[PDB]
C-alpha cells in the first residue's frame, strides 16, 4: 500500500543518485565529451533547486514529511540508493565541483538530519587546497542559518561556538551569520558560552583584520554577561599595539560600567565579584 | 612626479602634487578602474607626509582638513593607518616601532620611503 506521499518522493531522491555515480565514476575524456560535461553537471544544478523549493515554500505540504521518514530509514534490503550510500559520492564531489556541494548541504538540514559525522568532514572540526574553502566556509554560513531559524534546540547552539571559533567570528559580514549572533545576544545562557571561546583563541585574534570583527560581535551582549566581557577587555585584548584597536576598546569597556549601576546593585555584584574586582586594578598600575 | 621630489627631498613640494591627483578623479572617475588605482596611492601617502611635516592650521587647506578627521583602500591597510596618526599625537615610542615591522609587506617601496622618515622625526 504505497502512499501518493510515498510514490513521488522515491523518484526525486534516486534521481540525485544517478547523476552522482557518473561524475565521480566516469572518465573525463573516454565516455563523455567536455561539451557534454558542461551540461551533465548542470542538470544536477537545476534539480537541486527544485528540491529546496518544495521543502521551503510550504505550499508542498505532503512532500516534506515523506523524505524525513526515508533519510532516517535504511534501504529496502539494498534495493534503493540508501542515504549512507548516496553521501559517499558527494564528498568526492567536494573537489571537482564545489558549487554543487553547497546545494547538497542545504537539503540535509531541511530534512531533520543533523548528523555530526557528515558535518565535520565539510568543516574540519579539530599550502591548502584551494577548492575546499569555498565549501568549508560555504557549509558554515549554511549551518548557522539553520540554527538561527529554530533556536529552541540548544544542542546545536553549544556545538558550533565551542568548536568553530576562528571561523564564527571571521564571517561576520554575512547575512546568515550576522543573524546567528544577535540571537546569542538575546539568549541568557547562550551568550556566556561565546565568551569562553575567545579566551582560548586570543593567540590567533591578533592580526589587524581578525580583531576588527570581534568588537562588532562583542559590541552588545547580554547584561547578565557584561562582567565577563570586562575581564576580557582588560586582560587580553587591550594590550594590542594598534592605536585604533586600543582606542575602540575604550568605547566598549566604559559602556559596560554605566548600564550596570543604573541597573540593580543586587544582581551586578554577584556578576562581577568583589574578589575578582581587585585582580583587575593591579594589572593597570 | 612624486617619485622625483622624494629623491630630490622636496617633502613640502610633495604635498602640492598629491592633492592634484585626487582632485581629478572626483571629477572624472566617480571610482572606475584605471582611476580606482590612482586614488589608493594618494590617500596612503598624504597621511605619511602630514606626520612627517605637520602643517599649521593657516597652511592646512580644507582638503587636508577632511582626511585627518577620518583617521583620528584595502581593509588590511586601512586599519593600520588610523593607528599611526594616533601614536605621533600621543608620542608613543613603543607604538610606532611595531607597525613598520607590520607595514613593510603592505606598501610598495615608494610608500616605504615616507614611513621611514616619520619614525626618526618623532624619535
Amino acid at each position: 500500500k504505497n502512499l501518493p506521499e510515498e510514490t513521488f518522493s522515491r523518484f526525486l531522491l534516486q534521481l540525485v543518485g544517478i547523476l552522482l555515480e557518473d561524475i565521480v565514476t566516469k572518465q573525463l575524456k573516454v565516455e563523455m565529451s567536455e561539451q557534454q560535461h558542461t551540461f551533465y553537471c548542470q542538470e544536477l544544478g537545476t534539480l537541486l533547486m527544485c528540491l529546496i523549493h518544495i521543502f521551503k515554500s510550504g505550499m508542498f505540504r505532503r512532500i516534506t514529511a515523506a523524505a524525513t521518514r526515508l533519510f532516517r530509514s535504511d534501504g529496502c534490503g539494498g534495493s534503493f540508493y540508501t542515504l549512507d550510500s548516496l553521501n559517499l559520492r558527494a564528498r568526492s564531489m567536494i573537489t571537482t565541483h564545489p558549487a554543487l556541494v553547497l546545494l547538497w548541504c542545504q537539503i540535509l538540514l531541511l530534512v531533520n538530519h543533523t548528523d555530526y559525522r557528515w558535518w565535520a568532514e565539510v568543516q574540519q572540526t579539530p599550502l591548502g587546497m584551494c577548492n575546499r574553502e569555498i565549501v568549508r566556509r560555504g557549509a558554515l554560513i549554511l549551518f548557522c542559518d539553520y540554527v538561527c531559524q529554530n533556536l529552541h534546540d540548544s544542542e546545536h547552539l553549544t556545538w558550533l561556538i565551542v568548536n568553530h571559533i576562528q571561523d564564527l567570528i571571521s564571517l561576520s559580514h554575512e547575512p546568515p551569520v550576522q543573524d546567528f549572533i544577535s540571537a546569542v545576544h538575546r539568549n541568557s545562557a547562550a551568550s556566556g558560552l561565546f565568551i569562553q571561546a575567545i579566551q582560548s583563541r586570543c593567540e590567533n585574534l591578533s592580526t589587524p583584520t581578525m580583531l576588527k570583527k570581534t568588537l562588532q560581535c562583542l559590541e552588545g551582549i547580554h547584561l547578565s554577561q557584561s562582567g565577563a566581557v570586562l575581564t576580557l577587555y582588560v586582560d587580553r585584548l587591550l594590550c594590542t599595539p594598534f592605536r585604533v584597536l586600543a582606542r575602540m576598546v575604550d568605547i566598549l569597556a566604559c559602556r559596560r560600567v554605566e548600564m550596570l549601576l543604573a541597573a540593580n546593585l543586587q544582581s551586578s555584584m554577584a556578576q562581577l565579584p568583589m574578589e575578582e574586582l581587585n585582580r583587575i586594578q593591579e594589572y593597570l598600575q | 612626479a612624486a617619485s622625483c621630489q622624494l629623491l630630490a627631498r622636496d617633502y613640502t613640494g610633495a604635498l602640492a602634487v598629491f592633492t592634484r591627483m585626487q582632485r581629478l578623479a572626483r571629477e572624472h572617475g566617480s571610482a572606475l578602474g584605471a582611476f580606482s588605482d590612482v586614488l589608493v596611492r594618494c590617500e596612503v601617502s598624504r597621511v605619511l607626509l602630514l606626520l612627517l611635516l605637520q602643517p599649521p592650521p593657516a597652511k592646512l587647506l580644507p582638503e587636508h582638513a577632511q582626511t585627518l578627521e577620518k583617521y583620528s583602500l584595502p581593509e588590511e591597510l586601512f586599519l593600520l593607518l588610523q593607528s599611526l596618526v594616533m601614536a605621533t599625537h600621543e608620542k608613543d615610542t613603543e607604538a610606532i616601532k611595531s607597525l613598520q615591522v607590520e607595514m613593510w609587506p603592505l606598501l610598495t617601496a615608494e610608500q616605504n620611503h615616507l614611513l621611514h622618515l616619520v619614525l626618526q622625526e618623532t624619535i
